[PDB]
């Protein structure tokens, strides 16, 4: 009972560690696409300042 | 004397027969107990391989 409600434990937690695994994962790939596009929204805008500081 | 020691013996050997034939009831019950403390313990052990295995 141990060994199996410890494997049922870990199981759940494994399986709570797994979602978050794959939760923060594919959140990670939309946090990264997130940073990609604030950099991306960041380059817009700092090159429109370039180019609005270069005229 | 003799006749009164033999019926004495006789005797004797009544109750020494008679704890031969209660003797031999009770070796071959805890004989028999003992293989079903055996067959238990027989039981027991492959009942805790299968919850030690479980486990």
């Amino acid at each position: 009972d141990e060994s199996e409600r410890g494997m049922k434990v870990i199981e759940s937690r494994a399986q709570k560690d797994e979602e978050k695994m794959e939760i923060q994962e594919i959140q990670l790939k939309e946090a990264k696409h997130i940073a990609e596009d604030a950099d991306r929204k960041y380059e817009e805008v700092a090159r429109k300042l370039v180019i609005i500081e270069s005229d | 004397d003799a006749q009164e020691k033999l019926e004495l013996a006789e005797k004797k050997a009544t109750d020494a027969e008679a704890d031969v034939a209660s003797l031999n009831r009770r070796i071959q019950l805890v004989e028999e107990e003992l293989d079903r403390a055996q067959e238990r313990l027989a039981t027991a052990l492959q009942k805790l391989e299968e919850a030690e295995k479980a486990a």
